[PDB]
């Protein structure tokens, strides 16, 4: 996040274009971290066979 | 240092201008030009769509009189379907192509401007003003732009296409009315201006319900009546004592020059400018030289720069600065896990080399710096990021 | 922004039972604060400009641009853009058996601009080659042109030309404004802020709507700051940041 | 039926000084060709409700608006907030040829365009042609036999 | 137009002639080769656009059945298959790169069971990011699909 | 091969000068009837009328309405230009369709030096216009005092 | 003083053409009556701003 929140920051169009990349993988990224640390764990712990 | 010259050397673009299915083109005649004429070059143009490309056009929609540098009967337009991109495979049947194509055949038809294009992956090279400052009036501020675009011919290297974007001045025939002699004979010059402007403009009266509807009257000459300069004594005006008098005996004419197109940005005089940095060279540098080409100009004529010229001074590239904080941002925040002096960098010391083949990818397909190669960019740095952090991590 | 469209467009809600008179001299609807930011005078170091000259050359060709910039609410203009002024004598127009209805009504058929039409045009018969405008009459751009404006021919033949019984002279559309700086003449720039404007940074655009006009401005006249918040702010602010060092230390 | 330096001086010119104070504009491009029409684009500072862009620009329109010619009010003038390109095009045409051209446009014009043309996300449809108009076409040989004018 | 002296009168079809005509006669429009007219439309900006078309087809659907005899409509330029296909793709990209995913998944883990963990676990990623871009105001653009992938 | 018209409507001397030494029609008249002599001394180049008048071009040569290159040069104020069309050969009392001679179109335009060069040439100052105005005329009803005493 | 047809065709038409590329409206219903007075009402996609 702390590579790609930065690139929200260009102004004009060029800017306007780059906020919809910037951010959009940081949100997909972010829950992507919440989902894995909540779901995965459960899921890994449950279906995997011993 | 691989990196920085393979980075260095990779030209930028904005965004893939890809093939939308639909395209434009371009119908612009020279002065004076009529609407018979500029029907023929627009039966030129469809012609060859639907004779010669027949696998690819679908269906040509064209349309004299609609400029898209604004209306006149010298303008016309053809809005182009294609078939299918199933129903075309091949650059040859892609829109970048057909309008090569397309442009080398029009290129023939002499007398005319016609070119065809693809509309831009925005939906919604420069565009440089001229400003007429201190109030020197249209052909003075004609002949400064004169002097500035064959002025600026003389630097192929520097600039590559310098032309005007407005029309060029055009005869038209001046009407004088004498005052002296409209008083002697009795004739109002209401009347006069009236009967010239209703039988040659044409005037709108009132309105009529036409089926339910409300429409316009228009009161205008029969055409053959208004299709010459001699045409004009033709018409009489009544005088105060119910006499008739055509408008030779206190009118007279002469031909002259003039834009049929004038212009103003920001509420002065202007005439607007379109060009480009030539092959391998900035817009910044382009720029530069339009900017020094103005200043050995008469006085009272000065310069702005709109739309995207104007854009690319706020800023055109912040990226060292944002990348920069992007690289301190992130030289602290690994720390803020590995509770470690300097531990960061040895993950950092792997961001180039991931980039080196996103970098020769793009130059081996020929590929360019755009946005989504940013983009690119700062994902495989991210995914290089975990793999290398992890590595150390452990 | 939206308590001022309710406002004016009401306004128009009224406007067509107000005179001609008035409202060809428009009616303006206004967000401003009451209190000038700045005001920027010009004068002639030389004196080869009258003070009518300066306000003119302000109001036609400085005053547009600051007045368009944001945050600005009214700019007012300390003297007068010109006028052709046409000024009128009882004895002679009597002498010629005149009224100012007379004049008037000359000055607006000889000072008009007419829609003339053109050669050629749509819808044209078959074979048109020329298609081509109609110039009839354009506006009068000089005192000299207002001069030969023809009054009346005289029963002997002779003619009447406005020149003949009128005085005709570029001035102000008012005269009321008359303004001076240290002493010798000069006009200027009132600017008004526009409510929730910015007013720094109102400022930092208007220096700049400005700082475009110099190199364009005719020989002996140069621009002037009487009065001036911003630097009250910049050293507001510098003092402030001083005592927190020192505090600091 | 107004030439260029007539529409920029009498319309353009009336509508342009009258444009202050009004928020957040970068500048005003405007051309003012021979065909009698005009065109003024103010272009605003990215990011700027168009609602309110909008109503600033036309109300001081009405600032402007006395002083323009009864010919050219009385034809209308218009604000719109549009951006600068065609999502779509739609024509229509006659299969049988039972229809001149005028004839479609008309037709569209009159029972078709309204309608679309209040549709929202709509800045100005653009007709391919002309509604109907009583049209009187005027001889001036006849006109001057009866002693008569336009 | 008036009564002559000798009572006769004089009329306007006498001296001029009338027809319903264009407002204009600069504007002509040709489809195909076959003559035409036709709405150019533009959309005014903030518009949402295929929403915008998608209203357009409304408004114009129930024209049709009090159309002349003859009469027929046509769409010569138009840019939302272009994104009806645009997200297509995309989303076909999406789904066979699932797949593409369970099969490097198979290859390495070697069981059934394992290779559903990690697929299961993506969707629940990748719609769950519309919720949140959704929440900010963002659109399911060309642009913004596109970054998901 | 009529480029030769624009070729004095946007100046380049040098191109004219290829075109007139390859075989272009040096008379070519074009929709309003202005030739590139017209054109010439309307935008005021006097190289280019040189190149067109040594070659015999029509320097008498009149447009639609019956404007000659000495009308257009008498209006627009090209002082140099008149005196080279005059010693070419430039018939002086030319009238357009209305009267109009190069004298009171100059008279009418505040150009001082050039009524005196038509006046040299054997210009006529009574000449009368369509509405029976001569060039002093036209200086009385401008309130020009110096045309009027000079036209004497 | 004006007859319904008249306040229709010279008043209320002149407006309801007029009315174009504004806006959120889902109707506009217009009755003409013959005391001389023209009422049109439009109405908008309900939650949006008055």
């Amino acid at each position: 996040s702390a590579v790609f929140v930065p690139m929200a920051f260009f102004g004009g169009s060029t800017g306007a274009i780059y906020r919809q990349f910037s951010i959009t993988i940081v949100s997909a990224m972010a829950l992507s971290v919440l989902v894995a640390l909540i779901l995965t764990p459960a899921l890994c712990a449950t279906m995997l066979k011993p | 240092v691989g990196m920085a010259y393979l980075f260095v050397r990779l030209p930028s673009s904005f965004l893939p201008d890809e093939d939308q299915g639909v395209f434009m083109t371009m119908v612009q005649l020279p002065a004076g030009a009529t609407q018979e004429r500029t029907q023929k070059v627009l039966n030129e143009v469809t012609h060859y769509y639907l004779t010669k490309e027949k696998n690819n056009v679908e269906s040509v929609f064209a349309v004299n009189g609609f400029g898209f540098a604004g209306r006149g009967q010298n303008t016309g337009i053809a809005f182009v379907s294609l078939k299918d991109w199933a129903d075309r495979p091949g650059e040859e049947n892609k829109v970048e192509a057909i309008t090569m194509r397309a442009t080398r055949a029009f290129s023939q038809i002499k007398d005319a401007m016609v070119f065809a294009f693809n509309l831009p992956a925005i939906v919604e090279g420069f565009d440089f003003e001229l400003i007429d400052q201190a109030g020197l009036g249209h052909e003075k501020l004609t002949q400064a732009r004169n002097q500035l675009l064959a002025e600026a011919a003389k630097h192929p290297d520097m600039l590559t296409s310098v032309r005007p974007n407005g029309l060029e001045d055009t005869p038209q025939f001046k009407i004088d009315i004498d005052q002296e002699k409209a008083q002697a004979l009795g004739v109002s010059i209401n009347d006069i201006n009236t009967t010239l402007g209703a039988a040659w403009g044409g005037s709108y009266v009132n309105d009529f319900i036409d089926r339910g509807r409300v429409k316009k009257v228009y009161v205008m000459s029969e055409a053959k009546y208004r299709m010459l300069p001699d045409d004009i004594g033709d018409w009489y005006v009544r005088a105060a004592d119910g006499q008739m008098v055509p408008f030779s005996a206190f009118s007279s004419s002469r031909w002259e020059y003039g834009s049929p197109r004038l212009e103003r940005y920001n509420g002065l005089p202007s005439m607007e400018i379109l060009g480009q940095a030539a092959p391998g060279k900035s817009t910044g540098e382009a720029m530069e030289l339009m900017e020094q080409l103005a200043s050995k100009l008469p006085t009272g004529v000065g310069y702005d720069w709109t739309g995207m010229s104007y854009q690319e001074r706020l800023s055109g590239n912040q990226a060292p600065s944002l990348y920069a904080i992007s690289l301190i941002v992130v030289f602290l925040c690994l720390a803020a896990l590995y509770e470690s002096w300097s531990i960061p960098f040895s993950v950092m010391l792997v961001v180039p080399l991931g980039v080196i083949g996103a970098l020769l990818a793009a130059t081996f397909r020929g590929l360019t710096n755009d946005v989504y190669f940013q983009v690119g960019l700062l994902t495989t740095i991210g995914l290089s990021a975990k793999n290398a952090i992890l590595i150390v991590e452990f | 922004d939206i308590a001022q469209v309710q406002v004016q467009n009401k306004l128009q809600l009224a406007m067509p039972l107000l005179p001609q008179e008035v409202q060809q001299q428009g009616v303006s609807v206004e967000k401003s604060s009451s209190s000038f930011l700045m005001v920027v005078g010009v004068i002639n170091t030389d004196g080869t400009m009258t003070q009518e000259d300066i306000s003119d050359y302000v109001a036609a060709n400085m005053k547009d641009a600051i007045s368009r910039t944001s945050g600005v609410g009214d700019v007012q203009l300390f003297g007068s853009q010109y006028a052709m002024r046409i000024w009128m004598n009882p004895n002679e127009l009597n002498k010629f058996q005149l009224t100012p209805v007379d004049v008037i009504t000359a000055i607006k058929a000889q000072n008009a601009q007419v829609a003339a039409g053109q050669l050629g045009g749509t819808p044209p018969v078959k074979g048109q080659q020329l298609n081509a405008s109609i110039i009839a009459q354009t506006r009068l751009t000089s005192t000299e042109e207002f001069g030969k404006i023809l009054l009346k021919v005289n029963q002997d033949g002779s003619r009447v030309l406005l020149r003949d019984v009128a005085k005709i002279e570029l001035g102000g559309e008012n005269y009321d404004i008359i303004a001076e700086f240290n002493g010798q003449p000069a006009s200027g720039l009132g600017i008004k802020l526009a409510t929730g404007a910015n007013a720094l940074d109102t400022a930092a655009a208007i220096r700049a709507e400005l700082a475009k006009m110099e190199p364009f401005f005719p020989s002996g006249l140069k621009i002037v700051y009487p009065y001036d918040t911003t630097p009250f702010v910049k050293i507001s602010i510098h003092e402030v940041v001083k005592t927190l060092v020192e505090a600091i230390i | 039926g107004a030439d260029a330096k007539t529409v920029q001086d009498t319309v353009t010119q009336v509508i342009e000084q009258n444009m202050n104070g009004i928020d957040n504009l970068m500048y005003m491009s405007s051309n003012s060709d021979s065909t009698g029409t005009v065109q003024i684009t103010l272009t605003f500072e990215s990011g700027t409700d168009a609602d309110i862009a909008q109503v600033q620009v036309q109300n001081k329109l009405q600032l402007a608006m006395p002083l323009l010619p009864q010919e050219v009010q009385q034809q209308g003038v218009s604000v719109e907030k549009s951006s600068s390109s065609f999502l779509m095009v739609v024509g229509v045409i006659n299969t049988d040829g039972t229809m001149t051209q005028e004839d479609i446009s008309d037709y569209v014009a009159a029972n078709m365009k309204d309608a679309i043309s209040r549709t929202s996300g709509v800045g100005d449809v653009q007709l391919f042609g002309s509604q109907y108009a009583m049209r009187i076409w005027m001889n001036p040989n006849e006109l001057n036999k009866f002693q008569l004018t336009p | 137009l008036k009564v002559n002296q000798d009572g006769s009168r004089v009329l306007l079809r006498d001296v001029a002639k009338i027809e319903l005509g264009g407002e204009n006669y600069d504007i002509i429009a040709e489809f195909n080769g076959q003559p035409a007219s036709g709405l150019g439309i533009k959309l005014a900006t903030g518009a949402n656009a295929l929403d915008t078309a998608a209203a357009i087809r409304a408004e114009l659907a129930k024209m049709e059945p009090f159309f002349p005899s003859g009469l027929k409509i046509v769409y010569p330029y138009d840019t939302t298959p272009f994104v009806k296909i645009s997200i297509h793709e995309v989303v076909k990209t999406l789904v066979e790169a699932i797949i593409l995913v369970f099969l490097v998944m198979y290859l390495f883990l070697q069981n059934f069971r394992a290779t559903l963990i990690p697929t299961i676990a993506v969707p629940v990623v990748l719609l769950g990011t519309f919720a949140v871009l959704a929440a900010f105001g963002f659109s399911i653009n060309t642009l913004t699909m596109f970054g998901m992938v | 091969g009529k480029k030769l018209l624009e070729a004095a409507r946007a100046g380049r001397d040098d191109e004219v000068r290829i075109l007139m030494a390859n075989g272009a029609d040096v008379n070519a008249a074009d929709v309003v009837g202005w030739t590139p002599l017209h054109l010439a001394a309307y935008w005021g180049h006097l190289e280019i009328v040189e190149v067109l008048l040594k070659n015999g071009a029509d320097v008498n040569a009149y447009d639609t309405l019956g404007s000659t290159p000495l009308h257009l040069a008498a209006h627009f104020g090209h002082l140099e230009i008149v005196e080279v069309l005059l010693k070419n050969g430039a018939d002086v009392n030319a009238k357009d369709d209305n009267g109009i001679t190069p004298l009171h179109l100059a008279a009418n335009r505040g150009h001082l030096e050039i009524v005196e060069v038509l006046l040299k040439y054997g210009a006529d100052v009574n000449a009368q216009d369509k509405f029976g105005k001569t060039a002093f005329d036209i200086s009385i009803n401008n309130g020009n005092e110096d045309l009027a005493e000079i036209l004497q």
